[PDB]
């Protein structure tokens, strides 16, 4: 007689990545960057209507 | 998944993304894990 | 892990049956009625 013991396939998800301006969302954002915010400190606008 | 140099090759989709274990937790062996435990290497 | 050779290989031979197709709103849904098929004149109830 043989007695083997079986690791039978395993199966892993692929987790998916999403860029932000890939989703409808981002119509109502303005994706702008800016790589010196930490020492900005402050901001404003003085909106002239 | 329990010999994890198997489970390098995937080989079949990781598909439904659903709260796992939080379900029936009817696994025979499953580990929650974090970015990194030591019992992996 | 990312062993993505699970099973895609060859995509072997098809044939056409007689199947029920339904459109339950998105998805497509097989539906099947089985009495007559394969449960009929046995002494084997219906699950």
């Amino acid at each position: 007689d043989v007695e083997f013991d079986a690791l039978l396939g395993s199966y892993c998800n692929t987790l998916s990545l999403v860029r932000f301006l890939e989703l409808g969302l981002s119509v109502a954002c303005v994706c702008t960057k800016f790589p010196e915010l930490a020492y900005m400190n402050e901001g404003r606008v003085q909106f002239e209507v | 998944g329990y010999r994890y140099a198997a489970a390098i090759l995937p080989t079949g989709s990781i598909l439904s993304t659903i709260e796992v274990a939080s379900h029936r937790r009817l696994f025979d062996f499953f580990a929650a894990v974090r970015s990194d435990e030591n019992s992996l290497y | 892990n990312r062993e993505t050779l699970d099973e895609l290989e060859s995509a072997p031979q098809t044939t056409r049956v007689r199947a029920d197709l339904v459109a339950i709103g998105d998805r497509l849904v097989f539906l099947e009625a089985l009495e007559r098929r394969i449960y009929a004149a046995t002494n084997v109830p219906y699950p």
